[PDB]
């Protein structure tokens, strides 16, 4: 896989 | 000022439609005209800003990393056009990440009082930062991984102070600071760390939320899950 | 002629690059550039300019539909807004069509002398106004319409004289037509006995192609089934 | 479905 990393939107 | 004559709230429901026709550009040059208008942005306001410019950049990242990638094959054991293209794609990138960090300056940040949106902003900030790090070659680079660094560490100080460990943001926080520590500081240990010790301290604390909050902590919980699984 | 200052080879080099980032508004910029040399184009270049502007207008096409949906909703049993994004996605989508349809009559049909260029060239000249037909409300549409069905019929009548039923360019513009006439206009009869004769005509020349030709006419060919099982 | 067109490359 590649590193994931946070949405954009968080709530 | 290109959107200095639109109503804010037009920028904004405009935004949300760009949002919904995935014309992710429109999108963020309304939301940049969303914040030039001086208010500060409500929590929803500050998705929308995330997104269009999460989105702007994504595509710019995956371009970059396409022709990176067949740049460096013409190196190993051809003309300078892969170089002059990927060097174009790179000058575009660092422009968006230059203008985000431009209004998180002027003057989202110093404006911003409460928790989430102080460390929202500062999280973005170590974000484009570190968009900034992932194509830095020269005399720069140590300080833009000090930028990310020092933005994500405060957003850090404060989300630890001021939020439960399950809140959206400050899991988001933690997920992108262990990317960073794996991805740009070379410190593999401090990211499988930082991300071992998020996804405990939130696990202890979901027994507090409702159904709806539950299932926003664990969506992030199982990035930092997925992370770990790829590092160890 | 903003690529006037590159070499037509660098424009075309780029292109191919553009399309494996999916950077498809650069490869779009790349392509107009090497068709403004004024040099006539090979097969792969025509295909380079067909796939670039085809993206370009595709994402175009998808957020114009989201938005006029979103607009008759709201016009069903709110503010300018829904209508003014709207109007300026349809007013980018038919400058990227004039832009198309310029480089067409300037000046790459009246050079186009071989059988598979100048169908190919009218085929995207009947799509280009098809596109434009897509979004027709005033004065014009009739006129819009009926030039995509002579660029359309001009093509088709040069496919049928000199190209056999099987050739990929002759059923991409009989499956184009055949849409044209469903979709634009409004005679669904004749569009399925477009796709129905044109499937048909290819099925018994199959025998002639070697396993690669087979390929890129079946494929083409499995679109016009698709369509009729749709359509009937 | 949707109708389907030609893609933009033919061969
Ligand atoms: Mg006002
Ligand atoms: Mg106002
Ligand atoms: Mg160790
Ligand atoms: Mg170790
Ligand atoms: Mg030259
Ligand atoms: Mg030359
Ligand atoms: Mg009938
Ligand atoms: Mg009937």
């Amino acid at each position: 896989r590649r590193n994931a990393s946070s949405a954009g939107r968080l709530q | 000022g290109a959107m200095g004559s639109m109503e804010r709230a037009s920028l904004i429901q405009k935004a949300k439609l760009a949002e919904q026709a995935e014309r992710y550009e429109d999108m963020a040059a309304f939301m940049k005209g969303a914040v030039e208008k001086g208010e500060e942005l409500s929590c929803e306001e500050r998705n929308l800003l995330s997104v269009a410019y999460k989105n702007v950049v994504g595509g710019q990242r995956a371009a970059w990393r396409v022709l990176s990638s067949i740049e460096q094959k013409s190196n190993e054991e051809k003309g300078p056009e892969v170089r002059e293209y990927r060097e174009k794609v790179e000058t575009e990138l660092q422009g968006v990440c230059d203008t985000v960090l431009g209004l998180l300056d002027s003057h989202l940040i110093k404006e911003a009082g409460d928790a989430e949106s102080r460390v929202f902003y500062l999280k973005m900030k170590g974000d484009y930062y570190r968009y900034l790090a992932e194509v830095a070659t020269g005399d720069d680079k140590k300080r833009i991984i000090d930028s990310a660094r020092s933005a994500y560490q405060e957003a850090m100080d404060i989300s630890k102070k001021e939020m439960p460990p399950t809140n959206p943001i400050r899991l988001g926080l933690a997920l992108n600071f262990s990317v960073f520590h794996y991805e740009i500081a070379n410190s593999p240990e401090e990211a499988i760390s930082l991300a071992k010790t998020t996804f405990d301290e939130a696990m202890a604390d979901l027994h507090t939320l409702s159904e709806d909050s539950y299932k926003d902590s664990t969506l992030i919980m199982q990035l930092l899950r997925d992370n770990l699984t790829l590092w160890t």
